[PDB]
RNA sequence: CUAUAUUCUUUG
């Protein structure tokens, strides 16, 4: 069964499973009508890492900034639009998505749904609606600083 | 010729009695003619005054008469 | 021309009188007990379609003056 | 004046060009005594129409 | 040997076979069928040993009419 | 022979499926890339390869008149300067909808025009150049031995009249290559097909005739 | 009124792009706007839903390994879902096949398995069909899935390598997935390993819907409909183009009226037929309005009565549906308060043309009995989605829908058959751009003729009136 | 070198008229045009990345 | 640490082996290892694997395969090949359409609007960006007569619905008819109307 | 094969996802790996191809 | 007979449909390499790519052969340009295995033991490994059937 | 929200040289906060979004006019080869566009996808490559 | 070459 194995990454901060896609292997598929208002994320990691400090010491760190190198890389992005990349800080960049799918409005009125509130802290909640390295985000949470 | 095969018993271009063959008028041809000044814009113009106005030759003519061809005319 | 006259057939003519200029018998059934034997032994030769009720040859010509498109823009 | 247009030739090829390069073209002949067994790449190299050998252009 | 597989579906469409040294021995009374690509029908069909000589749609070659389960 | 093989479950845009599971007793596409048959398929076949799309021909019906022909005509170190390359073409389309348009410079899609005139006055050319009576310009181009087909051509320009060797002068200087001779009523350019042909006309066209 | 041949008004526009091309442009004129209504779903979508998740479900089908060449088969029981199916298969250009399941078996099911060798199934596992205890129609759960597995054993019989065997079943080699739809209600979702990602983007550099839409067709046949009556013993399940489908909805969405957001009925169990599955949501779709789905079935007195509680809560102003299932609202809708229905004001019935002639008096029964503004009825042969000519109840006269063209002619000619006398029974043909040639059988995709004239042999024989009526029958057996 | 069609190819003679069909000055693999990333986002560090190899050298 | 068979041995073969040929001790195995695979190990996104991953069929130099099976098998092949040959074209000029409406900004419309394809030609360097029309200008109409209306003047005949301006004519004929040639058969082909027929004078 | 120049054009080509091609051990003699010996298992017969290249795996 | 040759100068680019060796059936002289595809029956080379052929010999017997094609032309030729330059200039290396005098020194140097790693026949038990490691997944391969060197 | 504030938000590099369209004060500033930048980054995040209609939205409720994603170009070779006619591809003439002879023995050809032109291609070496660019920016074939 | 094969395939 190492030949027959369905992927299994331990990064998915690119979150590749919704770019390289592997059909489902069981000869019966489950398809709701419901599962289109499912948002598709991959799962929280362990390690969550933008808690970590930079320390130069710190074994976390210094594989998570290799991995996000990597990524850097295979997205070209280091070598070609950005050629330097010190790696010192650890950022987050976070939005305040609310998972919804597509664009609403408001039933009660017709408007545009309200601003939320800035996050706060950071939360397992907030996790995807990062920026990571390479991962993808969907434009209707995107919308607010 | 005889390593090669016999194709379709009368031949590939085959004339018969009755094969539609036309002669090809291009239309670049006729709007050339009209703008030089042999023909009438003013006209139905027919076999007969292209024959008159001598833009098509007598050799050129024969049955089926002629095909309308926009050779390089975008309007 | 086709459009006004040709594409309709002649007002008394049935079904399968309908290419004749004038219908040759009045009862559009086939008239002759042959003819009607031969329009069974059709109908059962090609399976039961709608337009076998006409004779239509077994045989062909394989000349131009009858071919008409195999296909293109209409 | 036409004598010698020959309809043999007028079977086999037809003369593809515009003006003055114009080959003859025919089809290929290993077809109508075997054609089971060999192969259908080769069967089907028959099925082109290609240019005649120039010297037999020049010679008809 | 040189026999004809044709159509169990009766398109007409025939392909020679050349029968393997034990189908041409006579060890068995029957004939050959295989499973092969039609293309005048586009989809893989049952092909039946035929002799190659011979009007491939012949009249015997009909199908009983069959009533289909399905629809009313 | 057990045949499978994750080869039929469908992976998009790259595959992560273990790849020593692929095909199992079953005949890989490349197997079957590395065995054919056949061989050298044709560059023809070659399907997603783009091919060129010629542009409208210059006829003696069409006068389509190239911009960078005119170009490669006003790089030379002629005399008697040419007309600009806007004045050769016909009025638009949209500018000669209505009936507010001259009799002489009317809009024509193959293109036509009565001659313009000399590009500068105070200047006179020593030859001149006739059309037909069609309307056609004079260079003709026939092929030297045309009963043995030969690809070899040459341009004949016959009707003009005046001083026929400054026209010659000139010509050297658009043919530097080609062999050009003068007889009374023509001039004759060799090696040269409708390519010179177009040139001569665009030449013929920019100097006013 | 002297020869058979009529002929309706040519002004009404022709739509001929495909059919995503109208969900792209619906979908940005009218994005937040609703399209259709389930409440047994709990299904409430945009134009934005119908667009976004019809392209994830053919990226979802495009991973699960359908190609544009082959087929599916879809036995679903009155859902959203096989519209958006039909959607799917249309932006894929995959024929799909739509099977009525009031009566299905082991054997036809696998009948249907050998004609038309779909690459998918879409199935249930519990799907409820109508049955006979004590005389009365009573709903049962019929399990489908021993259906299945009586069909196809070897899936039972497993090895420890057998998810990934190259054939599923030798019998049925051309099965590949198979498509369970049940609404589990667990908030957990499935293990993605039986579940196809519907959601996000699903490439990087271009999406390969629009790759491929350019390769496909307006006339690329994608849908098939039984003929519960065929035309012949040959012609089983005619089949749907995208340009067939589109124009009939925009045929149907023109005629009669229809307004953004004004809201649009359909009687359940028609999509099957070219009721539900074709006439209403691509009218739904074309002109903005929005679909609604009543009870998810009919044939019972209770959700008869469900029906109306329903459609009376729902604000329908105008529903479609045919004569046998109007007879149990005929039934149930005295119960109920007249005001009730003060929002219905037309209503459609569909007729195949061997029904002949629902008369008018059952016309005014309707009209009086749901307090109707007007009552329209539709006939035409199957062949024709329906739509050939139409009638209302204030007007009796059959007018023809625009740009069709029906004659009746003899048996010597093709395309230069002549007319016949307007009584006499003849070759029918019909043509317009709502029209299908295309038939699907055992053998596959067959075509009867379309001609140089433009028209198209249905292989039926019919009767013209003197008033625009057409009698059909069947083949002439002297 | 013996044979008909290699007098053909050397002479350049009627098939042949134009030999090696791939013959040096075309790379397919750059089609000549030099891999440099001018792109970079601030314009100081612009030639940064050059003299990245193309191969071993 | 290493082993003399090297990997860990289970359970069930020990107990097995130590009560001798028995197993009655574990018989649940335990589900086999994961292998990781690494995100960032995979090269960067290619343009040329997204357009084969779908691994479509119109890239064979044979015909239009997906054409062929998108098709009506009733017809007979030779007839059949300049049919799918005819689906092609339209393809191909819709495609054109869908460009020259894009490079113009204009909403599309197909046989093709004049003005635009001949003007786009008049310009080399209108290929670098396309712009979308606004939602105002987006309607359904795809033909001219439906979206430029009726202009005044017309020349062909009124008496004739087939010459109407919003006529629908269908796209392509399609007859079930066979051909009538094959190069392997000696003497079919189309004959001369006075020709002798085939196997006349026998 | 038949590119689409030819005379005569051919249908589409049989979907290589179904009914695929076996990699068979050549049956000629001279062809034949050395070491495979003639299949004699003495076995009752499984009439069903499911089971039947069961019997061709090791899962265990 | 036939003289079956080769139909292109080796050590110069070549496209895909010209043919780059004509051999008779005796394994064969020449066997396919890189981006080089053997017509099964007719032992005909033809190349895959558009590239430069070149003429690798086995290490093990010199008269066993492969035709490769490197797809990159302008690599090939500005690397042999310079060489050539070098040449000329009396600054380039003779210890390259372009050299064909050097390259048997060259295999020698690099890998001294190359002989009697070609001559170490392995047991019956470490060709045919088992079959557990494959399936707990100690060994990612099983594969019996390459107990040949070929280099 | 402006225009020429939103030009100058497509166009923008980081030390840029001069920076046109936008008013004086702002260009100030950017001159300032770039001044006071290295060229070099501390920490790099980068996500990856799909299209929606909220840039419609963008586009139409400030008057702009939206960017299109041009049309495919290998999809447009299909078509135009899938779209021609079989006497397109074959043999036209006893010279290959390249002036070749083709000799009808081999197999590779007999296809000719441009047609050859006998008549022309005599002033290519008296003339700028320029001339010889097709409509579509492709240079065709010319006998030489 | 003439006959038998009459759809994309076939004999002497």
């Amino acid at each position: 069964d190492t030949m027959f194995q369905y992927p299994v990454y331990e990064n998915e901060l690119d979150t590749p499973h919704l770019f390289n896609i592997t059909e489902p292997p069981d000869f019966f598929v489950y398809w709701n009508v419901s599962d289109f208002e499912r948002t598709s994320y991959p799962p929280l990691p362990e390690e969550d890492h933008r808690l970590l400090l930079p320390l130069s010491g710190s074994a976390p760190w210094k594989q998570h900034r290799k991995r996000s190198l990597k990524y850097l890389r295979k997205h070209e992005i280091l070598p070609n639009y950005l050629p330097h990349v010190r790696q010192d800080v650890n950022l987050s960049v976070v939005f305040p998505g609310v998972y919804a799918t597509r664009a609403r409005l408001c039933e009660e009125t017709g408007e545009p749904l309200p601003p939320p509130p800035p996050v706060s802290r950071m939360t397992h909640r907030n996790f995807w609606m990062t920026a990571h390295c390479g991962n993808y985000i969907e434009l209707a949470d995107l919308q607010h600083p | 010729f005889m390593l090669a095969p016999r194709v379709s018993a009368g031949g590939p271009r085959n004339r018969y009695e009755g094969k539609l063959v036309f002669s090809p008028l291009r239309l670049s041809k006729l709007l050339w003619a009209i703008d030089t000044g042999r023909i009438n814009p003013n006209e139905v113009i027919t076999l007969y005054h292209l024959r008159q106005a001598n833009v098509v030759g007598e050799r050129e003519i024969v049955w089926p008469g002629f095909v309308l061809i926009s050779n390089g005319v975008r309007r | 021309w086709y459009e006004d006259s040709s594409k309709y057939a002649h007002p008394a003519a049935g079904r399968r009188y309908s290419h004749y200029l004038k219908p040759p018998t009045e009862r559009d059934f086939p008239a002759t007990v042959e003819e009607y034997e031969m329009v069974k032994h059709h109908q059962k030769w090609h399976l039961n379609q709608p337009g076998t009720g006409t004779l239509l040859p077994w045989h062909s010509y394989n000349t131009a003056d009858l071919v008409k498109r195999a296909a293109g823009r209409l | 004046l036409a004598q010698h247009r020959m309809q043999v030739w007028q079977l086999r090829f037809k003369e593809m060009g515009p003006p003055f390069s114009r080959v003859w073209v025919a089809l290929g002949g290993k077809m109508r005594r075997r054609r089971v067994g060999r192969q259908v790449d080769v069967k089907d190299m028959r099925y082109y129409w290609r240019p005649i050998e120039p010297q037999y252009q020049r010679l008809y | 040997n040189m026999v004809a597989l044709r159509s169990e579906a009766n398109t007409g469409h025939m392909e020679g076979y050349l029968k393997t040294e034990t189908e041409r021995l006579d060890a068995t009374g029957r004939k050959v069928q295989k499973v092969l690509w039609d293309p005048v029908l586009q989809r893989h069909c049952l092909f039946k040993e035929t002799k190659i000589k011979g009007p491939f749609m012949t009249k015997s070659a009909i199908a009983k009419k069959v009533d289909f389960p399905i629809g009313g | 022979v057990w045949l499978g093989g994750t080869a039929a479950n469908t992976s998009l845009g790259r595959d992560v499926m273990p790849s020593t599971g692929k095909y199992i007793n079953i005949v890989s596409p490349t197997d079957v890339a590395a065995n054919i048959s056949a061989g050298a398929m044709p560059p023809e076949a070659n399907v997603a390869a783009a091919l060129p799309v010629p542009r409208i021909q210059y006829s003696k019906w069409n006068r389509a008149l190239r911009s960078d022909v005119y170009d490669e005509l006003l790089k030379l170190p002629l005399r008697y300067k040419l007309h600009d390359f806007a004045k050769l073409c016909p009025p638009q389309r949209c500018q000669e909808e209505p009936e507010a348009v001259g009799v002489v410079g009317r809009d024509s899609a193959v293109g036509y025009l009565p001659p313009l005139g000399p590009a500068d006055p105070l200047d006179t050319i020593p030859f001149f150049v006739h059309r037909s009576s069609n309307g056609v310009l004079p260079g003709k181009v026939f092929s030297m031995h045309p009963r043995n087909l030969m690809p070899a051509f040459y341009l004949r320009i016959q009707q003009v009249e005046g001083d026929m060797f400054r026209f010659e002068e000139e010509l050297l200087k658009i043919f530097p290559t080609k062999k050009i001779f003068v007889r009374s009523h023509s001039i004759y350019v060799y090696n040269v097909a409708l390519d010179g042909r177009m040139v001569l006309h665009h030449w013929l066209l920019g100097l006013g005739f | 009124k002297d020869y058979s041949v009529a002929s309706g008004s040519v002004d009404t526009p022709v739509l001929d792009q495909l059919v995503g091309y109208y969900v792209n442009i619906q979908s940005r004129k009218m994005y937040y706007k609703d399209f259709l209504r389930i409440e047994h779903q709990a299904v409430r979508w945009a134009f934005a839903d119908i667009r976004k998740n019809s392209e994830a479900l053919a990226h979802g089908l495009l991973q699960t390994g359908l190609r544009p060449g082959q087929r599916v088969l879809a036995i679903q029981p009155c859902n959203c879902e096989t519209f958006v199916l039909q959607l799917a298969c249309a932006k894929i250009g995959a024929l799909l096949a739509v099977v009525p399941h009031h009566n299905i078996s082991a054997d036809k099911l696998r009948f249907y398995l050998n004609e038309f060798q779909p690459h998918h199934l879409i199935a249930r596992e519990w799907i409820v069909v109508p049955e006979v205890k004590q005389g009365v129609l009573v709903e049962r759960n019929m399990h489908f899935w021993d259906m299945i597995y009586n069909v196809i054993p070897e899936l039972g019989l497993s090895y420890p390598g057998q998810r990934f065997q190259w054939v599923h079943s030798q019998e049925f080699f051309f099965l590949k997935k198979v498509v369970i739809t049940d609404h589990n209600m667990n908030l957990l979702g499935v293990t993605p390993m039986r579940k196809m990602l519907v959601w996000g983007p699903f490439s990087y550099y271009e999406q390969r819907l629009r790759r491929l839409s350019a390769l496909l067709h307006p006339d690329d046949p994608i849908l098939a409909l039984e003929d519960p009556h065929p035309a012949l013993e040959d012609k089983l399940h005619i089949t749907y183009s995208h340009r067939n489908c589109i124009n009939a909805g925009f045929l149907f969405g023109n005629l009669m009226g229809l307004k953004a957001e004004s809201r649009f009925g359909v009687m359940p169990n028609h999509h099957v037929d070219p009721v539900g599955a074709i006439v209403a949501p691509y009218a739904a779709l074309t002109t903005g309005a929005v679909l609604v789905h009543i009870h998810s079935d009919m044939f019972t007195d209770d959700h008869a009565i469900n029906g109306i509680e329903k459609l009376c809560v729902e604000e329908v102003v105008g529903m479609l549906g045919k004569k046998s299932d109007f007879d149990l609202l005929l039934r149930h809708a005295g119960n109920f308060d007249a005001d009730q229905y003060e929002h219905l004001k037309w209503v459609v019935l569909f007729e195949d043309a061997s029904e002949p002639t629902v008369g008018d008096e059952y016309l005014q029964k309707l009209a009086k009995e749901l307090g109707l503004e007007d009552v329209f009825v539709f006939r035409g042969p199957l062949e024709s989605a329906y739509m050939v000519m139409w009638r209302s109840l204030k007007r009796a006269r059959w007018e023809m829908v625009p740009h069709v063209e029906a004659k009746v002619v003899g048996d010597r000619g093709t395309a230069d058959a002549r007319i016949l006398a307007a009584n006499t029974r003849g070759n029918l043909k019909l043509k317009g751009p709502h029209i299908s040639a295309g038939y699907y059988n055992n053998a596959g995709l067959l075509t009867e003729l379309v001609d140089e004239r433009g028209f198209c042999s249905t292989s039926r024989e019919a009767v013209m009136d003197e008033r625009g009526q057409l009698t059909l029958h069947g083949t002439q057996l002297y | 070198r013996t044979g008909v069609e290699w007098y053909h190819r050397l002479r350049r003679r009627g098939a042949y008229r134009h030999w090696p069909w791939a013959r040096w000055n075309d790379d397919p693999v750059r089609q000549h045009q030099e891999l440099s990333c001018r792109r970079t986002f601030s314009a100081a560090v612009t030639g940064a990345n050059e003299g990245v190899p193309l191969w071993n050298y | 640490n290493r082993s003399l068979l090297g990997y860990p041995l289970r359970r069930a073969a020990a107990m097995e082996m130590l009560y001798g040929g028995i197993c009655i001790q574990h018989l649940a195995q335990p589900p086999f290892p994961l292998r990781k695979i690494q995100s960032e190990s995979l090269p960067p996104p290619s343009l040329q694997g997204e357009r084969d991953d779908l691994e479509l069929e119109v890239k064979d130099s044979t015909g239009n395969v997906m054409g062929y099976r998108l098709f009506p098998v009733n017809i007979g092949i030779r007839a059949r090949t300049e049919s799918v040959r005819v689906r092609s074209e339209d393809c191909y000029k819709r495609f054109l359409a869908q460009k020259h409406c894009a490079a113009a900004g204009v909403p599309l419309q197909f046989p093709a609007p004049s003005s635009i394809t001949n003007s786009n030609c008049l310009a080399t360097p209108r290929a670098a960006s396309h712009f979308h029309p606004p939602s105002s200008s987006l309607s359904l109409f795809t033909r001219p007569a439906d979206s430029q209306g009726g202009d005044v003047g017309r020349t062909t005949p009124a008496d004739v619905a087939a010459y109407h301006p919003r006529a629908w004519r269908p796209y392509q004929m399609l007859k079930p008819m066979p051909h009538n040639w094959g190069p392997a058969v000696r003497s079919s082909g189309v004959r001369g109307p006075h020709m002798q027929l085939l196997q006349e004078r026998i | 094969v038949l590119h689409k120049w030819a005379v005569v054009s051919r249908s589409a080509p049989p979907p290589r996802g179904l009914r695929p091609i076996a990699r068979t051990i050549p049956t000629h003699p001279r062809l034949r790996p050395v070491d495979y010996k003639i299949p004699y298992v003495l076995r009752t017969f499984i009439k069903d191809r499911h089971t039947s290249e069961v019997q061709h795996l090791e899962n265990r | 007979r036939k003289a079956k040759l080769f139909h292109v100068v080796p050590g110069t680019p070549v496209t895909p449909f010209e043919k780059l060796k004509e051999q008779r059936r005796r394994l064969p002289e020449y066997r396919p390499g890189n981006n080089v595809r053997m017509d099964p029956n007719t032992y005909t080379l033809y190349a895959t790519k558009k590239g430069v052929m070149t003429i690798r010999e086995s290490r093990i017997n010199p008269k066993y052969k492969w035709l490769d094609v490197e797809p990159d032309i302008q690599k090939v030729y500005r690397s042999r340009e310079l060489r050539r330059a070098l040449q000329e200039r009396e600054m380039a290396s003779m210890a390259v295995g372009e050299n064909s005098n050097y390259r048997v020194e060259l295999d020698l140097l690099l890998e001294p033991d190359w002989r009697e790693r070609v001559m170490h026949v392995p047991k019956a038990t470490e060709r045919f490994k088992d079959p557990n490691l494959f399936t707990r997944g100690v060994v990612n391969e099983l594969s019996p059937l390459d107990r040949y060197s070929y280099t | 929200d402006s225009k020429a504030s939103f030009a100058a938000r497509a166009n923008f590099r980081l030390h840029a040289q001069h920076r046109d369209g936008i008013p004086s004060s702002s260009v100030e500033m950017l001159s300032r906060i770039e001044q006071v930048l290295p060229p070099d980054p501390s920490a790099v995040t980068f996500f990856q979004t799909k299209w929606d209609i909220q840039v419609q939205e963008f586009y139409e409720s400030r008057g702009m006019l939206e960017p299109a994603a041009p049309l495919d170009e290998e999809i447009e070779a299909i078509l135009a080869y899938h779209a021609r006619k079989p006497s397109e591809l074959r043999v036209r003439a006893r010279h290959r566009p390249d002036g070749s002879t083709n000799v009808g023995d081999d197999p590779n050809f007999w296809a000719q996808a441009e047609p050859t032109r006998m008549m022309d291609g005599s002033m290519l070496s008296l003339w700028s490559r320029r001339t010889t660019l097709g409509a579509n920016g492709v240079p065709i074939t010319y006998r030489r």
